[PDB]
């Protein structure tokens, strides 16, 4: 059913619906739950995206901090023309 | 392995719609559809690898000719080039995950298998369209995907709004198709053949480019043709995702890129206007689906401008399509998951918190948003920056307007995308539904979409990415700063006092209302006048009473 | 263009045909384009690493070409009188 | 999900709908309607005849388009060398240009005149004098 | 201005529907319910400044001005629950109305199922 | 209750119990929430037919493949197709059917 | 609930059956009188014609006007096709004796 | 000839059958129409496309009656002989069998006629048959029969003086000598234009068909839709172009503008129709106008394209009439507002409605699509403006088509259940033929 | 479950009572089944409109305007809910 | 009527008179549609007019 | 969650309009016209006059930069000439009318090159 | 030719394209019929008329209102 149960009228909260598995606020109880596969896959995908961005950026940081004009004119002046 | 990319989804859809489906059930229908999609995807991956990397184009004689009367010769022939390989790979990769998601989203729908079969037909006819070597097969694919879209939009035949939307879209696309047919007539009359490889043009009679571009704009929902796209959200989430990711909307741009026989001025003007309209449209609504559709329209306008720039611009536009499809489908699927977790709520004003949905869906939406808005070093980043740089160096003074318009449009894109994410999760909860669905298959579909997005960066679409074009340092950083500005403004979530502009913007500029009575009611009146006044009146011959 | 004439072409028509070069890239840096294409289209995933020198050389040649184009534009403007001389 | 799994036992036995509304009665096999055998015989016979026409009649008997392919292939073959020699003889090309100017034709219709040596108006004008005599010579040396 | 049916409502009912639809519109223009709360309090207070009005001419003036304000502010995209009238989930898949079935129609009155002439 | 109802299957467990759908309609696809009993055996037979048709179209595809130009390098199409021409690289050097440089210039 | 058949086929007309027999007329609709009047009026709309101001204005401006437009457009297309094939003026119906049907034996 | 006379006598044996044995009555009536289908199949197997433009020539002495076969006549005969058994499958009276047998005989005789006087005599010999068919006492409309009969008689009476004048001018009535003599092309041309513009629905004189094809029963409706309009197109192709070309040329702007305005007004008028049968009636007008313009274009391949379109309409439109007839008979009304939720009620029937609607709308994988492509190729080669006018209004027909389809099919389920085995069998030949001609019509 | 799309009487009554007590003017002990709004609870027309909207939120309902106008007491609202198959 | 108290009754009546459009507005919008959707006709005709103007100027100048 | 109860559309009980063939009744309430906005209210109660008035200025405001840039600034604005190619290579590339290389004002035949680039519509005989 | 040449088509399959266009023109315009206008696949009549108009306007000493004639419009002509 609903992951949130509503009590109303200040009713005594059901004892079966209390514990570490139930967290209540304003008389309304929500459950502390964890999913293994979901969290693991989320971590994998997030780490993949983060590493992708980090490594792509590090390979191309000079071409961003300075301009392509600046970087290549610097190379021409410093490291030859041919 | 070559003909597997086309015939296999078609056979799967035929089986799914055959009386055989009676003996299988929804479980079996899902199994068959997923297997067919995976097999076609493997074949498409192999074809993509071989064609893109080893440059091997293959032409196929399939069923002999279709019809050859006079000098007109039409043949069931298929050719696979870099363009066709890219289109097939993109479409198959999108539709595989689309089928995976649809196998779970509609699990409590009664007639699921018909939905699966129509999706498979849509994918197969898209493959047919892209496999075309001559214009007639392109037309066949065009109308087949149109028919599939009509059936899919009108899946829930019990809602009148969806039926009206489907009929409106069909009629608009039929206008575009008449324009396209006239263009095809001109092309054959002045070129003598239909195969694209036999079509090399330097200067046509203008009507070719004009009519072809109008017909393409019809499918791409550009300016004067975009009204149907928003109403397509009446259909199920998988249909909208598949249509807006790699099919139908892409077909016009695909035809334009394949042809490259347009006129730069009109292409650029139309693309810029459409992009600006889509950008101002997306930030001014409160329906989640409509915003993503308008974003699709804006990216279509971007691709239009790119292909109008030139051959290199055309290839960049094709790469923009290839990168756009994946995260467009990802955004649609994440929105659908969030909506289902919200008890079918399709309005933003009743969301909030991190309790309604799963972590993976949130992360996937975040990644897709980042890629679409051009976040630095990302999938959409590369294509958007390439198109911007190629548009910052154009030889047309007209393009200068387009560059500024696209800058504004990108800033607004970041604005409403950040607003979308903010209303989805960052704001406090303001609805009544929490059913976080954590089924494996849609999560895996999101994973496949994200993996393809990663591949599009780790492996470039073409050689254009990494080709450095020489701009001042501020110019390159400009779209980055625009995205930052959109981030700031949206995270502020602030609004203006000029409420008349607000009511104008929200109305979609009244275009639906304008077309409601300028052509349509006069068409009705012309019909009544013709029938009653002429036939029963002027043309009537009465009786000689006696 | 006389003041800044194009350099001689180091890539022949036959070489470009063998490399299957798109015809709109048959520029004054064709050989660099060919080498970059041959490198990148064979490397697999790690193309940005094992082909960095080829990309840098191609972009350097394109930088020379872009400078030549800018100089040609400046000289043309100076001849016509659009820029003070 | 029934049984709590995607791999559970089925739930449906019996008749799922009535095709045509034909309902079994007491296990008796369905009566064939009066018109079914004759309809099937006639229409299947027509279809069989159609397939046999399309896949057994001689290609020339089936359609003219097969009759003309071998006869036009040789003419195209022998006219290709005529065209190629016209690419090697500026004098013959300019003579054909003059003939085309004589015949309400433009400079670009040079190859058009070459390919039409077997056309009705061409030979009739040759016989009646409307065609220049030199066109016959042009054809003769180009064939040579 | 309201519609003719609302024009026919009793003064109490007219003002009640006015206030109700005003709250509805404020939700419709709201970014969130949380934004809607202070707006709701202010809207409640504004009516509280008109509680002790007796002269029906000025009462009618205020009511008409408010009705014009509301009519000028009809939201283009109202916030609707999905399974009600105008909602997206409305009229998706209803229960099949009872439909009679005709068994073995071809079997009845054979050789005489054509057309009279 | 009519006579012919006994030949009819009941509403499936997938179907919502509160729903009525005039179960007597013969649908081309199966109807409502259709879920037969021997469905897994039907699924296996359907997959067998899929595989057979896959093999037929695979054979036809390999038969009717036309390659107008040598490829740029090694491809898996070689292992099942011999009509594939021997590749020629970007530099024009002809390469063996394994896609590696031949002797004289290799190693 | 009737029995219009025997246990071995043999359709029974059931003339003297108390129950209402299922037949071809079984699924006939119950006609709505207003709908019937509307459909008769629309099938017999011919009695509603009149030479009013609006009808005449509409008939001249649209029907005859677009007839003239299409006629002139056809004339233009015909003459332009003639000019695009190298032909002189051709004799349309009522256009004075002139060239018709260019000979296949002449190059134009 | 001998075989034809044998069939003629064999068909007449229906009346000689005592009515007691109804089973054999139906069998004989159906088989009599079955036989000519196989005979035409045998003819097609006997034809030579490498032979003369006319084959199987026969003349009945000095009695006119010149019979010869081209591709157009053979294809029309094939389509008609496919259509007729379905019509027979929808009749229950001996009188209907006799009337339709005579109608089929007349159509077949006219289809291969080569004498203009012969065509004149043989064509309109069925006018009384149509008059008796349409205005049947319990359900027909006398006014529709009155209309159509008067229109046809007016056309024939206009034509006859021209026919006899050219006969006297050339001393005969054979086409192959009428085509070879100098003649006053103008008068005969007006006669031919009048007749074949009455027969084919062309504005302004076209108003009989909407009443006629609706008042008639299903079999006669299919006959009138798929046959008698094509008698006009084959009429053009066989007579007018071969005989009087100069009139055809000088009238070309008039014919083109009349066809265009006919198409436009018919397309616009259709949307305001409130009955499915009337909607189907107006649908054929645009197809006939397109056929006529394609014939009159004569640009590259006009005759073949026109024949293809004629076959396509005679294939698809009878399916629309079949669906309309099934719905009316099992509904007792044709009024649209009583049709709703048909897909859930008639799944296969509604699917067929969709497919044949798409067939009417010229979509790929259907013969109509290739037909209209070829017709627009012929029109375009003459001029591009006419082709654009045809191309621009493609949306306007599909508008009413999709609107009516969605209105009657989707929504609240109410009405008849799905189709029966007989009805699906009647639908079957058109579906198979359309698929076959839309995939591989040629080889 | 229970009900042909309808919920129980008792949870509806409890929810209505729990919603009802959200006013400063209201003393808790005087709220009961079938209670007058104006005469008993002393809530103005604005309060009645607010309560209607709040109950619409609590039960997820879009009440028609005329039916809302009919609502003038606790019992009327409860019985109206007891007629709704669309209430959650 | 069993659902009126849930989704509204049939009390409210549609305010539409079912009347043909304004004559002048209908005419103007018909002309607007014709102009927008038959532009190739005008383009071809104006091309012919420009061509014949060129021929007229050539004829005027060439005979003097 | 299929199967939600839905209100039906009661059959009419008064004489129909002459042109009733514009109201879409699918059998369920609420019905709709043939197309949205065609008659009756519009969401927001806006009118066609409002949108015509707004567009009368919005269209020109959007169009104005197009005309100004197309009529007051030329290729000299760009600080570089287009990508250069050898004569035997450029000679085919510029033949395309859509090709952007025509805007090289440094071209040896620049005005001639632009002269060929104009667009015609009717093919001339 | 096109599929064998690939990229080099713009300088390798010109003549075969010209041959094919000439064949198409012969097939169409010869015995074109009574009503069909003449067809130029290679736009040959267009550009020849363009050159004649250019020459005439040059003799006319006025600005050209028409595009300058093109050397070739297709991959063939
Ligand atoms: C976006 C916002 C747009 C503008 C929205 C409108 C804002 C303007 C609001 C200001 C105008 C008014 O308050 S409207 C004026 C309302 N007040 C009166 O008319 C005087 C009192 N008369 C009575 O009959 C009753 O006391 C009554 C209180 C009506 C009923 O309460 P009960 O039945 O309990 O008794």
């Amino acid at each position: 059913a609903n992951a949130y149960h509503r009590t109303y009228n200040g009713k005594p909260v059901p004892p079966e619906l209390q514990g570490a598995d139930y967290i209540t606020y304003a008389g309304v109880t929500m459950k502390k739950e964890f999913h293994l596969f979901d969290t693991v896959l989320s971590k994998l995908i997030g780490a993949g995206a983060t590493f992708t961005c980090l490594y792509h950026f590090y390979l191309n940081a000079e071409e961003h901090w300075h301009g392509d004009i600046y970087f290549f004119e610097k190379d021409v002046q410093q490291n030859g023309w041919d | 392995m070559f003909l597997l990319s086309v015939f296999f989804p078609l056979l799967g859809g035929l089986v799914n719609t055959s009386p055989i489906a009676r003996f299988l059930g929804h479980r079996g229908s899902s199994i068959i559809a997923i297997g067919c999609m995976v097999v076609a995807f493997i074949s498409s991956v192999v074809i993509y690898y071989e064609v893109v990397f080893m440059g091997c184009a293959v032409s196929v004689d399939v069923f002999g000719t279709w019809f050859s009367v006079g000098t007109f010769h039409a043949g069931w022939t298929f050719n696979f080039d870099l363009l066709t390989a890219n289109m097939l790979f993109t479409v198959t990769g999108v539709s595989m995950a689309v089928h995976m998601y649809a196998c779970d989203y509609m699990r409590q729908d009664p007639h699921l298998n018909l939905f699966l079969g129509y999706l498979s037909y849509f994918t197969g006819f898209m493959c047919v369209l892209v496999a075309a070597d001559n214009l007639l097969v392109m037309l066949v694919g065009w109308e087949g995907i149109g028919v599939c879209s009509y059936l899919l939009i009108g899946y829930w035949s019990h809602r009148l709004s969806a039926v009206k939307s489907a009929q409106k879209a069909i009629l608009v696309n039929r206008v575009s198709d008449g324009l396209l047919m006239w263009g095809v007539l001109w092309v054959w009359y002045h070129l003598g053949s239909l195969e694209y490889d036999l079509l090399n043009v330097y200067s046509a009679s203008g009507f070719v480019g004009l009519s072809i571009l109008i017909g393409a704009m019809g499918k791409s929902a550009q300016i004067l043709f975009h009204v149907w796209l928003a109403d397509a959200m009446e259909g199920p989430t998988p249909v909208s995702a598949l249509i807006h990711a790699a099919t139908l909307v892409t077909a016009g741009v695909y035809l334009l890129v394949r042809l490259h026989i347009h006129d730069e001025m009109f292409v650029i003007i139309v693309g810029s206007l459409t992009a600006f309209m889509a950008g101002v449209f997306g930030a001014t609504q409160s329906d989640l689906k409509r915003v993503i559709a308008y974003s699709t329209c804006s990216q279509l306008g971007y691709m239009m401008v790119s292909l109008g720039l030139g051959e290199t611009g055309g290839e960049a536009s094709m790469g923009h399509l290839m990168t756009h499809a994946s995260f467009k489908a990802a955004l649609f699927l994440a929105a659908g998951m969030v909506i289902s977790g919200n008890g079918g709520n399709q309005h933003i004003a009743r969301y909030g918190g991190s309790a309604h949905s799963a972590m993976f869906t949130m992360l996937t939406l975040m990644v897709a948003s980042l890629s679409l808005i051009g976040w630095p070093e990302l999938s959409g980043f590369y294509s958007k920056e390439t198109i911007l740089n190629l548009a910052a160096i154009c030889a047309d003074p007209i393009a200068d307007v387009a560059h500024t318009l696209l800058l504004l449009t990108a800033m607004l894109t970041s604005a409403y995308t950040t607003k979308l994410f903010y209303q989805c999760f960052m704001v406090d909860f303001s609805g009544s539904s929490v059913t976080p669905v954590r089924n494996v298959l849609p999560i895996l579909a999101m994973a496949i979409l994200l993996l393809d997005i990663m591949l599009k960066v780790w492996v470039g679409t073409n050689l254009l990415s990494g080709m450095l074009f020489f701009l001042p340092w501020g110019v390159k950083t400009l779209p980055f700063g625009l995205m930052v500005a959109g981030i700031l403004t949206a995270t502020a979530a602030v609004g203006s006092e000029r409420f008349t502009l607000i009511r104008f913007c929200g109305s979609r500029w009244g275009f639906d209302q304008l077309f409601a009575r300028s052509p349509v009611n006069p068409i009705f009146d012309l019909g009544r006048i013709t029938w009653a006044i002429g036939d029963r009146g002027l043309l009537s011959v009465g009786n000689l009473r006696a | 263009a006389d003041r800044f004439p194009p350099p001689p072409m180091k890539a022949t028509q036959e070489q470009m045909d063998a490399a299957d070069v798109p015809y709109h890239y048959r520029d004054y840096c064709a050989h660099m384009y060919i080498d970059y294409k041959e490198c990148r289209l064979t490397s697999g995933f790690s193309w940005r690493t094992k082909c960095a020198h080829e990309l840098h050389a191609y972009n350097k040649c394109e930088y020379k070409e872009f400078k030549r184009r800018v100089a040609i534009a400046i000289e043309e403007k100076r001849r016509r009188g659009l820029i003070a001389a | 999900y029934p049984g709590g799994s995607f791999w559970s036992e089925g739930t449906q036995t019996g008749k799922n709908g009535f095709l045509f509304g034909e309902v079994p009665i007491n296990g008796q096999p369905r009566k064939t309607l009066w018109w079914e055998p004759y309809w099937y015989a006639g229409f299947g016979g027509m279809g069989v005849g159609v397939y046999l026409i399309y896949h057994a009649k001689p290609l020339e008997a089936l359609d003219i388009k097969y009759w003309a392919a071998p006869r036009a292939a040789k003419e195209l073959e022998t006219e290709m060398r005529m065209l190629d020699k016209l690419n090697e003889r500026p004098d013959l090309k300019e003579r054909l240009v003059a003939v085309c100017k004589d015949l309400n034709m433009i400079e670009d219709e040079a190859y058009d005149l070459v390919l039409m040596r077997n056309e009705y108006k061409v030979k009739l004008g040759m016989h009646t004098g409307r065609v220049p005599e030199d066109l016959k010579a042009i054809y003769e040396e180009l064939e040579a | 201005m309201a519609s003719e049916v609302v024009l026919a409502l009793p003064h109490k009912l007219r003002v009640m529907r006015m206030y109700r639809t005003g709250l509805k519109e404020l939700i419709n223009w709201s970014a969130n319910r949380h934004e809607w709360y202070p707006r709701a309090y202010a809207l409640r207070q504004e009516f509280e400044d008109s509680k002790a009005l007796t002269d029906r001419e000025e009462i009618r003036k205020k009511l008409e001005h408010g009705e014009e304000l509301l009519a000028r502010f009809r939201h283009w995209e109202p916030l609707i629950k999905p399974e009600f009238v105008g909602g997206t989930a409305y009229s998706i898949n209803p229960a099949q109305p009872k439909l009679k079935f005709i068994p073995n129609y071809d079997a009845m009155d054979e050789y005489k199922k054509g057309d009279h002439l | 209750e009519p006579s012919w109802a006994k030949q009819l299957a009941p509403k499936s467990g997938l179907c919502p119990p509160e729903f009525h759908y005039n179960r007597e309609i013969w649908y081309p696809h199966g109807g409502f929430y259709c879920d037969p009993k021997g469905w897994r055996k039907n699924t296996l037979l359907t997959l067998g037919g899929i595989g057979v048709l896959l093999y037929m179209t695979f054979s036809y595809s390999t038969a009717n493949e036309v390659r107008h130009m040598p490829p740029k390098g090694w491809i898996p199409s070689i292992m099942w197709n011999s009509n594939v021409p021997d590749p020629v690289d970007f530099r024009g050097r002809k390469l063996n059917r394994d896609g590696t440089l031949p002797e004289g210039e290799s190693s | 609930e009737a029995k219009q058949f025997t246990p071995d086929g043999k359709y029974m007309p059931g003339i003297f059956s108390k129950a209402k027999p299922l037949d071809r007329s079984t699924q006939w609709v119950h006609k709505n009188p207003y709908i019937e009047a509307w459909y008769y009026r629309r099938d017999h709309f011919e009695n509603e014609f009149v030479w009013n101001y609006r009808t005449t204005i509409e008939a001249l401006w649209f029907l005859g006007g677009f007839t003239a437009a299409a006629y002139a457009l056809s004339v233009f297309a015909f003459r332009q096709a003639d000019r695009r094939s190298g032909y002189p003026k051709r004799q349309i119906l009522g256009d004075e004796p002139a060239m018709v049907l260019p000979d296949e034996r002449q190059f134009y | 000839m001998f075989i034809s006379v044998l069939l003629i006598l064999f068909a007449l044996c229906v009346t000689l059958i005592p009515e007691a044995h109804y089973h054999m009555v139906r069998v004989w009536s159906f088989v009599a129409t079955i036989i000519p289908m196989w005979v035409v199949t045998w003819m097609w197997w006997n034809f030579d496309a490498s032979g003369h433009g006319l084959q199987m020539l026969v003349i009945l002495g000095r009695s006119h009656l010149a019979f010869g076969i081209d591709g157009v006549a053979l294809s029309l005969m094939l389509l008609t002989t496919v259509l007729f058994p379905i019509c027979m499958m929808l009749l229950r009276t001996v009188a209907g069998f006799m009337t339709f047998i005579l109608l089929e005989v007349l159509v077949l005789s006219a289809l291969c006629v080569l004498d203009l006087l012969g065509f004149y005599i043989l064509f309109e010999a069925s006018l009384i048959l149509l008059f008796l068919l349409i205005g049947r006492a319990p359900y027909g409309s006398l006014e529709a029969a009155y209309k159509i009969v008067l229109y046809t008689m007016a056309g024939s009476l206009v034509l006859l003086p021209t026919l006899f004048m050219i006969y006297s001018e050339c001393g005969t009535t054979n086409v192959l000598y009428m085509t070879c003599a100098y003649n006053h092309q103008t008068v005969l041309g007006w006669g031919l234009l009048a007749v074949l513009a009455v027969k084919i629905p062309l504005m302004p004189v076209h108003l009989w068909l909407p009443e006629a094809h609706v008042a008639a029963p299903t079999a006669g409706s299919v006959l009138l839709a798929g046959v008698l309009l094509k008698l006009g197109g084959i009429g053009f192709l066989r007579f007018m172009l071969p005989v009087v070309p100069e009139f055809c040329v000088s009238v070309f702007p008039l014919v083109s503008t009349l066809c265009l305005v006919s198409f436009l007004f018919s397309t616009l008028s259709t949307l305001r129709q409130i009955d499915l049968k009337k909607i189907v009636a107006y649908s054929s007008i645009a197809h006939m106008s397109m056929v006529t313009l394609a014939i009159f274009s004569q640009s590259e391949f006009s005759a073949y394209s026109s024949s293809f379109l004629m076959i396509a309409h005679g294939l698809i439109s009878p399916a629309l009439f079949l669906i309309v007839g099934i719905l009316y008979d099992r509904a007792h009304t044709k009024f649209i507002l009583y049709f709703s939720g048909l897909g859930a009620s008639m799944p296969i029937g509604s699917t067929l409605f969709f497919l044949f609607t798409l067939g009417n709308l010229a979509f790929p994988l259907f013969p109509n699509f290739i037909a209209e492509v070829l017709c627009m190729v012929s029109i375009f080669a003459v001029h591009e403006l006419l082709a654009y006018v045809f191309c621009v209004c493609q949306v306007l027909g599909a508008a009413y088509g999709f609107w009516a389809f969605n209105r009657v099919v989707h929504g609240l389920p109410r009405g008849p259940a799905d189709v029966t085995r007989t009805e699906f069998h009647t639908v079957l030949p058109l579906l198979i033929g359309a698929v076959w001609l839309g995939i591989k019509p040629m080889a | 479950g229970f009900g042909g799309g309808f919920l129980d009487k008792d949870s509806v009554t409890e929810r209505v009572l729990h919603v009802t007590k959200h006013f400063e003017k209201i003393d808790a002990s005087k709220v009961s089944p079938a209670a007058s709004f104006e005469k008993d609870l002393g809530l103005d027309s604005l309060d009645v409109v607010e309560l209607v909207m709040a109950l619409e939120e609590e039960f997820g309902l879009e009440i028609p305007d005329a039916e809302a106008d009919k609502i003038a007491s606790v019992g009327d609202a409860i019985n109206y809910i007891c007629s709704n198959p669309m209430a959650k | 009527t069993s659902l009126d108290h849930v989704f509204g009754d049939n009390s409210n009546k549609l305010n539409y008179n079912f009347e043909p459009m304004g004559m002048g507005s209908l005419f103007i919008r018909t002309m607007v549609m014709v102009g927008v959707f038959f532009f190739p006709v005008f383009i071809m005709i104006n091309d012919d007019y420009k061509y014949t103007s060129f021929l007229d100027k050539v004829a005027a100048a060439k005979a003097a | 969650g299929a199967g939600a109860p839905v209100k039906l559309a009661p059959r009419p009980d008064k004489p129909l309009p002459t042109w009733y063939e514009l109201w879409w009744d699918n059998g369920y309430y609420p019905g709709q016209p043939a197309a949205d906005f065609m008659f009756g209210a519009w969401p927001g109660n806006m009118t066609e006059t409002y949108y015509l008035r707004f567009w009368s200025v919005f269209g020109l405001a959007l169009a104005a930069p197009f005309y100004y840039v197309a009529n007051f600034t030329d290729e000299t604005r760009m600080p570089m000439v287009p990508q250069q190619y050898p004569a035997e290579v450029r000679d085919v590339l510029v033949q395309r009318r859509n090709s952007m290389l025509k805007h090289d004002f440094s071209a040896p035949d620049f005005k001639e090159v632009k002269d060929r680039a104009k667009i015609y519509w009717t093919p001339m005989y | 030719c096109v599929r064998a040449a690939g990229t080099a088509r713009y300088h390798k399959c010109t003549e075969v394209m010209k041959r094919l266009q000439a064949a198409v023109r012969v097939a169409s315009n010869v015995d074109r019929g009574p009503l069909a206008r003449k067809r130029d696949v290679g736009f040959i009549y267009h550009n020849n008329r363009l050159r004649e108009l250019q020459q005439q306007a040059a003799e006319l000493e006025i600005e050209n209102p028409f595009p300058a004639p093109a050397k070739q419009a297709t991959g063939g002509y």
